[PDB]
């Protein structure tokens, strides 16, 4: 299961 | 203990073209699954046999999370060039590592998530799953952004939890595949003098995971100084090769044994010339 | 700027026997930009099919390609890798060595 949704650098 | 991780990376193409994304999923240190911006047919493919287990629901799913995550990086690696005074287009490369171990309790042991731009550090996420370890004073904007978002709270979850929960999964599913191992291949050679001297090379060839453990001895005694070894390298295969090497003083080969240590081995090989 | 220098091996699949067909491998680690431009060679003319990995980076963030191809090692003929990359201002070209 991959990584989702998350705030910009 | 077992780990679960995904090393992606996207790198800024020089023109107008958009950067192109990779993700690769690794279980207990073998690749699973991959994505690649660049294919014809962008989709998360199977790089295990275990892993064909899955049916599409899957795939499609994995594939939308990459494809949102191609944005997340087209936008970040986008902010960075401000942060870093960059121009408009020139070669830029973005990569994060994201995972998380389980101990021998099968409970977490360590959740990771973790940047670099640039391969050097940007920022990481401290072990606590809460705060943060920014490389310079250009991560510090970023930093600040994450705490003011909460961004840390968010990756505890899926660390804490879908990683875990996946990761059991896949260990359910490559059981004995991930866990197989190949037995070194050993062998000696022997190579040309100079003017008292001859080189003794101990291959070790056809192994299956990397690690292995090769060492030359004289007499017993274990001689580490000048011994020549060569960094594990890959077949090609899916089996690595390696090899020790000595230099030793002609006459008295038969002086001299190699070992040769791997977990797939019922006991360690010796050998000589 | 961020340049760091590529590690080279090239080594064969099996241990060589003149004659019989082999597989001559080009293991570059340990770079990064992650673009990168890897040769094998022969007799100093550029093998046409060279198969290569897909682009793998490790704990340090540099990355590693295995450049493959199909050869014949006999004892007149002489292969390597050419390796180009940012961080070099010129190429790196080291030879196959039966043993090594």
């Amino acid at each position: 299961f991959a990584p989702g949704v998350f705030p910009y650098m | 203990p077992h780990s679960m991780r995904y090393f992606e990376t996207a790198v800024s193409r020089p023109g107008l073209e958009e950067p192109r994304y990779i993700s690769v999923g690794y279980v207990d240190n073998k690749e699973f699954v991959r994505f690649d911006s660049d294919a014809e047919n962008p989709r998360y493919e199977p790089r295990a046999p275990w892993m064909e287990q899955e049916g599409p629901e899957y795939w499609e799913r994995e594939t939308q999370k990459a494809k949102g995550q191609e944005q997340w990086f087209r936008v970040s690696l986008r902010n960075l060039l401000g942060y870093y005074n960059q121009s408009a287009g020139g070669s830029h490369t973005l990569q994060q590592m994201s995972g998380c171990d389980l101990g021998s309790d099968w409970r977490l042991l360590r959740g990771y998530l973790q940047f670099a731009y640039e391969g050097r550090d940007y920022i990481a996420l401290n072990e606590d799953l809460k705060t943060w370890t920014a490389a310079d004073m250009a991560a510090q904007i970023t930093r600040r952004k994450w705490e003011q978002s909460g961004a840390a709270e968010h990756y505890k979850a899926y660390l804490e939890g879908e990683c875990v929960e996946w990761l059991h999964r896949y260990l359910k599913n490559g059981n004995a595949t991930l866990l197989r191992t190949d037995s070194p291949k050993a062998h000696v050679t022997h190579h040309p003098r100079s003017k008292g001297e001859v080189t003794l090379r101990c291959w070790a060839l056809g192994f299956y995971p990397a690690d292995i453990t090769l060492t030359w001895q004289l007499n017993g005694e274990e001689l580490t100084q000048d011994m020549e070894l060569v960094e594990t390298r890959p077949a090609g295969d899916g089996t690595f090769q390696k090899w020790a090497s000595v230099v030793v003083p002609l006459g008295k080969e038969q002086n001299y044994t190699c070992r040769v240590y791997h977990e797939g081995l019922p006991e360690p090989l010796t050998l000589r010339w | 700027m961020i340049q760091k220098t590529p590690q080279i091996q090239v080594y064969s699949r099996h241990p060589p026997e003149n004659g019989k067909p082999n597989i001559l491998n080009c293991y570059v680690t340990q770079f990064h930009p992650p673009h990168i431009e890897i040769q094998m060679l022969k007799n100093g003319k550029k093998i046409p099919k060279v198969e290569m990995s897909d682009m793998s980076f490790s704990k340090d963030w540099s990355f590693y390609i295995l450049a493959h191809t199909e050869f014949t090692p006999t004892e007149t003929d002489t292969y390597a890798c050419r390796v180009k990359h940012d961080s070099m201002a010129e190429p790196k070209t080291v030879y196959w060595d039966r043993d090594m």
